């Protein structure tokens, strides 16, 4: 749960460990409780997306997640995964019960500047005396 | 060249000075100054430290913030452990929240802060405001980044909703949300999100948000408010004030019920009334009627006198003409008697001395 | 505004303009007006699309020739951006000129991007959504239906609708993008795919990425619609080459290999069924190969090849079947035994290096395939898959590789190179062997380009040095320039840290990733950093997996546990959902206040089109120069056949490869001339990198931050963003970075 990769050697707890395939269940539905579309204009799924029959060479060991000498991956993959799920859990909890793209993509600095709309009073001072 | 380059900086400084015009201002104000006392405030930019300067200042705020504004009222929150942390309730006694300040100035900052938490309260405490007061919220940020519990944008809707003004005083550099909260509150206006730039700069700062804001022309709200002027009365034998129930010598008599109260301005306890002396509004008049800001007399021309009309000086031969005339009765005047007239008085003597 | 050029007006969408902008423009114009091949390089921090499409749009609007313009991009991304350019300049034309001109512009892509069905957009892979988009709207199921209405195929509602009006009603007059071509294609039941591929021929502006340009499995189809005098913008092409050269590039590997004798025998299986009980489609197939059709004249345009051509059209051979593939057995059979010479070339026990002649050569000797039968390998297939009844080709998949493969190396023998490695991972229990084949020449996808269109502009943010751009690409330009922004008050702070606090020199080198001392340094850097950035920072890596291992060893050492308290971190990941989630709470987290550090690849998904202007991007930590790996059999190959052919020292490449890299990331943080943030490039390598730096960023850099050290430049950083943050005097820009219309006015007239 700190987001460090687990040891092997660590003998750790047998009554907590029974609840460490729950959490890769709870992990799962965590997933989905996150998962939602998102816009295109940062949409990174459609970029990989765009053009379904590119064939290539395949990337170097170095574009590609760890592996391990037996070829399974080295979980420190996971712990990024279980960090940034972490993240993205505390903004989405912020954001409890309790026509933009437009805007975001023009540019203010070119907009005519603000203008102040303050108030004017002219006072007329007669009265009568004592 | 050297007494020339101090002339064009005076005209330069000058040069702001001069587009001056009789907007219409919020004398009655309700103002919740709020104190950021987190870890980020542990640093030693400022000397001896930023919670210890502040405190000082807060200080200094506060006497000059009920000097000029006798009859506006102002509540202190501070942010402390991610929470924020009720100091004084909002009254109009400047003696009440300068000792809760001395108190704070003890205890050590630590802990995070929570800009929604501190805005929460405050909305909570203008609650009960009259619709002719002006709502005020005085922030001093000096963390990069803030934990809330909940959304700060609804805060920030909700806070337009309730016509509330936020100004946010930095230390270290642009918050989004500041930049935000500072923006959308004031009707898009930018210019009320302020970071200093050095030890010095700050006290301008401070001393800058005690005159009273402008309203907006579409925020315009008319009403007539009631209040009092009572008969100071001097009694042979000391009498419970309706205050605080201990005994004083004399107090003000409220005109409404009779009721005394210790000092003044401040609401009867009784009738609700506020109670005012005539010198308590005088001293916001000036804001209502700015002098005209004199303008400098080019050498080309003959000058009128030698020396200045107010003041007698003789003025210095030495480039640059050392007088300045006001527009409305043409008399020159000089460099020291021009800040003495647009900071301490605000009346220009040759206006007055021209009969009609 | 509304100025006016020496003939030509436009019509600006701001009231104000950058004099940047008006320049660009004039050059523009000039280039159009003369013709020929330009490269314009523009700081990241002006309006580069909006000014570009004005004066474009203006340009078609105003000359009798009224030629179309082609908007080419480098990722989908990229395209709603433009388009929403396009839209928000189309509403200004409306409202000034007091009506909606004749107009017509859609965005195009695949589509998994643009498919409405309930069933068949809830896929993984695109793949799959054409094969599944094909069967619905090839045709049989239609035709099927027609003869008997009992039968259970489907059809697809959204494409059925759209028989029903004609194509010059499938939308109405304006600029449609992905969302709102989405929005009002689902209020009325329409394929918004379908409706893009059969609107290009009249649309006036299209906007699509380089791979429906470069690539010829996907080009070749669209380019056939749209014109010959078409306008043609390039826009980010500083990495055009990588997208040419894998356009032409192919992996095998044994498990495809082994997959593809599957299919092979099932393809034999399947001819026989058909045969037993329907041999007229065969003699059908049979008798319109004998005269010389192809897939061409006998395909329909409702359907496409199953295989698409992986050459180009003009490099296709346009003879006859040659006899041997002309029989579906016999077919097979030539196909079943290029698969077993690819498989027995895999056992290798060393690397090695082949010309396709080479290849061809021993595949002639021990086999006898030749060389004009292997190159029809892709076309017969399609014709012989459409002729089988094979509505599910599962099985049939993998040969579309053994094909792919065949029509490569048999068309093309000068600048492509073969690699056999016996070993894909060299850190692997058991060898795994692969094939690849791979393209040197970068000029070989594009050259079509280059000639049949007469004007094409190259612009960039980050093209420097604009010299190795035409020696790379056989092109020439009659002018190429880089502007420099003229920006009152300084806005971006570019420095180069050489050394951590310790005066410890620190770099990013990969055998030394695992170093206690460089590991820290960095670590400190980050944290410190973090300190001190506002709302949002950028961390950019040289790989995934030095990034993988290194934020790994910061997670036991503690360095994250400090970030936490100040920043929320967010990782990118290889899944591309995960990362545009990431991308999503990154922008939520800096929107709020809370802060959050974003750690990426240089090389990444990230760097590829997202942009973090103003509050994202206050802080950039390029983490060291994102070089490629040196031993690679694949970059060594490319860069020998540069070194001899163009003359480009290997050394001098890498640089410009990995600088190209690490300015496009710069780039990426500046919008307009009141955005500001800091650079810092932290490798002692960077210290002589000041001269390949884009001239924008080059002339920013101070002779005195070459070489700095954590602790100097940490305060420099603070002084740099304090500075910023004050109210900015409006006379110091009064005309000397912003300009108005009567600005304008008057430098057109000290101009001329
Ligand atoms: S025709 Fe359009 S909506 Fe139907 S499956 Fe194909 S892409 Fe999807
Ligand atoms: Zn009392
Ligand atoms: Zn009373
Ligand atoms: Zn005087
Ligand atoms: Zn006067």
């Amino acid at each position: 749960l700190r987001g460090e990769k687990i040891m092997q050697n660590d003998r750790g707890d047998v009554i907590i460990d029974r609840y460490l395939t729950l959490d890769q269940e709870f992990d799962r539905k965590d997933d989905d409780m996150l998962l939602h579309p998102v816009k295109k204009i940062i949409d990174l799924d459609g970029n990989i997306q765009d053009d379904p029959v590119v064939r290539g060479n395949r990337p170097d060991f170095t574009m590609q997640p760890g592996v391990d000498i037996n070829g399974n991956s080295d979980g420190t993959v996971d712990i990024l995964k279980g960090m940034n799920r972490l993240s993205e859990k505390m903004i989405m909890a912020l954001k409890n019960e309790y026509n933009d793209e437009r805007n975001e993509l023009k540019i203010d600095d070119l907009n005519e500047s603000y203008k102040t709309n303050y108030a004017i009073i002219h006072l007329k001072r007669n009265a009568h005396e004592k | 060249a050297s007494l020339v380059a101090s002339i064009v900086e005076a005209r330069k400084k000058r040069t702001a000075k001069k587009n001056i015009t009789p907007y219409q201002r919020g004398i009655i104000r309700s103002l919740i100054l709020t104190l950021d006392c987190s870890e980020a405030m542990l640093e030693k930019d400022l000397r001896p430290n930023r919670h210890a300067m502040i405190i000082q200042y807060a200080i200094d705020f506060v006497h000059e913030f009920f000097d000029q504004n006798p009859i506006s009222q102002m509540g202190i929150i501070i942010m402390r452990n991610g929470l924020a942390q009720l100091v004084s309730q909002v009254s109009g006694n400047p003696q009440d929240h300068i000792d809760a300040l001395k108190s704070i100035r003890k205890q050590e900052p630590k802990g995070n802060p929570s800009l929604q938490n501190a805005l929460e309260m405050a909305r909570g405490l203008l609650l009960p405001v009259p619709a002719h007061c002006t709502r005020e919220v005085l922030i001093v940020f000096g963390s990069l980044s803030t934990t809330d519990p909940g959304d700060i944008h609804q805060t920030i809707d909700s806070l337009v909703s309730e016509k509330i003004r936020v100004k946010v005083l930095g230390l270290s550099a642009q918050v989004a949300i500041c930049k935000e909260l500072c923006k959308a509150t004031n009707y898009g206006d930018e210019s009320f999100y302020k970071i200093l730039l050095d030890e010095t700069h700050l006290k301008e700062l401070f001393n800058e948000a005690v005159t009273p804001l402008p309203v907006n022309k579409i925020n315009k709200g008319f009403t007539l408010v009631k209040m009092g002027f009572p008969t100071r009365i001097f009694e042979d034998t000391p009498t419970f004030c309706s205050c605080h129930s201990k005994l004083v010598y004399g107090g003000y008599f409220c005109p409404n019920c009779h009721s005394k109260v210790c000092s003044l301005p401040t609401v009867c306890p009784c009738c609700d009334l506020m109670l005012i002396l005539s010198t308590h509004l005088a001293r916001s008049y000036h804001h209502l009627m700015p002098l005209k800001t004199f303008a400098e007399v080019p050498t080309t021309e003959k000058f009128r006198s030698e020396d200045c009309f107010s003041c007698q000086s003789r003025f210095p031969i030495l480039l640059t003409s050392s007088r300045y005339r006001c527009e409305d009765c043409k008399q020159e005047f000089c460099v020291d008697c021009d800040v003495f007239i647009h900071e301490i008085l605000h009346n220009c003597p040759g206006c007055e001395s021209k009969p009609v | 505004m509304k100025f006016y050029i020496d003939d030509l007006p436009v019509l600006f969408p701001y009231p104000k303009i950058y004099p940047e902008q008006y320049n660009y423009m004039c050059d523009i114009k000039k280039t159009l007006d003369v013709g020929g091949n330009s490269i314009l390089e523009m700081p990241s921090g002006t309006g580069k699309t909006v000014s570009l499409l004005s004066l474009t749009i203006a340009y078609q609007m105003h000359y009798p020739e009224h030629r179309k313009i082609i908007y080419c991009s480098r990722t989908m991304s990229e395209i709603e951006k433009a388009l929403v350019e396009l839209e928000n300049l189309m509403d200004y034309r409306t409202k000034e000129l007091g009506y909606q001109e004749d107009f017509r512009g859609l965005g195009l892509t695949s589509r998994k991007n643009l498919c409405l069905h309930p069933e068949v957009s809830k896929e993984r892979k695109g793949t799959v959504v054409d094969e599944k988009c094909r069967r619905m709207t090839n045709g049989q199921a239609k035709r099927k239906l027609e003869e008997d209405p009992e039968a259970n195929v489907e059809l697809c509602e959204y494409h059925e609708n759209l028989y029903n009006i004609e194509v010059e009603d499938y939308l109405p007059k304006g600029v449609f993008s992905f969302e709102k071509l989405l929005k009002y294609c689902e209020e009325k039941t329409l394929c918004p795919y379908f409706i893009v591929r059969r609107m290009i021929s009249l649309c006036n502006i299209i906007i699509y990425s380089y791979h429906y340009l470069l690539d010829p499995k996907i080009a070749e189809r669209v380019s056939n619609e749209v014109s010959k005098d078409s306008i043609v913008i390039f826009d980010e092409a500083h990495n055009i080459d990588n997208v040419c050269i894998e356009s032409l590039s192919l992996d095998l590997t044994t498990d495809a290999l082994r997959r593809a004798t599957r299919g092979a025998n099932a393809l034999d299986e399947r001819i026989s069924e058909v045969r037993k009980v329907d041999s007229q489609k065969l003699q059908d197939e049979y008798e319109k190969l004998v005269q010389g059709l192809h897939s061409a004249d006998i395909l329909t345009d409702q359907e496409e090849p199953f295989v698409e051509t992986p050459v180009l059209p003009q490099d296709l051979l346009t003879e006859a079947i040659p006899g041997n593939i002309r029989r579906a057995e016999h077919f097979v059979s030539f196909l079943k035994r290029l698969i077993e010479y690819l498989k027995t070339r895999m056992k290798v026990l060393h690397v090695i290096s082949e010309t396709p002649k080479s290849f061809l050569q021993h595949l002639k000797q021990l086999t006898f395939i030749e060389r004009k039968p292997l190159r029809f390998c892709s076309e017969r297939l399609s014709l012989l898959v459409r002729t089988l009844e094979v509505t599910e080709v599962e099985d049939f998949t993998a040969l579309k590789d053994i094909a792919t493969f065949a029509t490569l190396i048999s068309t093309y023998e000068e600048g492509f190179l073969l690699i056999i490695e016996p070993y894909e991972i060299e850190n692997a229990a058991v060898p795994n062997p692969i094939m690849r084949f791979t393209c040197l020449d970068a000029s070989i996808a594009i050259k079509p380009v280059f000639e049949r269109f007469s004007s094409v502009i190259i612009t960039s943010g980050t093209i420097s040095p604009l010299d190795m751009y035409p020696r790379m690409l056989n092109f020439k330009t009659v002018l190429q320039k880089s502007y420099a922004m003229t920006l009152a008050k300084k806005s971006f702070l570019p420095m180069i840290i050489t050394k951590g606090s310790d005066q410890v020199a620190i770099s990013s080198r990969f055998e030394i990733r695992n170093d206690p001392s460089i590991v820290r340094n960095y670590g400190s850097m980050l944290v410190e950093f973090a300190k001190i950035t506002p709302d949002g920072m950028v961390v950019f890596f040289p790989s995934y997996l030095y990034m993988e291992s290194i934020v790994s060893m910061w997670q036991t050492m503690g360095i994250l546990d400090e970030v936490w308290k100040h920043k929320l971190i967010l990782v990118e990941t290889p899944d591309a959902q995960e990362t545009s989630l990431a991308l999503e709470t990154y922008r939520k987290a800096c929107s709020n206040g809370r802060g959050a550090i974003l750690l990426s690849v240089a090389r990444g998904k990230v760097s590829e089109g997202i942009d973090f202007d103003h509050q994202y991007g206050r802080t950039v930590l390029m983490i060291g120069i994102p070089f490629q790996y040196t031993e690679s059999r694949i970059l060594k190959a490319r860069l020998e056949f540069m070194r001899e052919n163009y003359r480009i020292r290997e050394n001098d490449f890498l640089s410009f490869d990995a600088m190209r890299h690490a300015a496009q990331c710069l780039g990426r943080v500046l919008r307009g001339k009141d955005d500001y943030g800091v650079m810092v490039l932290a490798d002692r390598r960077f210290s002589r990198k000041r001269s390949q730096l884009p001239k924008w960023i080059a002339q920013g850099l101070s002779d005195a931050d070459l070489n700095l050290s954590t602790d100097m430049a940490i305060s420099n950083t603070k002084q740099f963003l304090r500075t910023m943050a004050q109210p900015t005097d409006p006379k110091d820009q009064e005309g000397v970075s912003v300009w108005s219309y009567e600005d304008l006015i008057k430098h057109q007239n000290s101009r001329k």
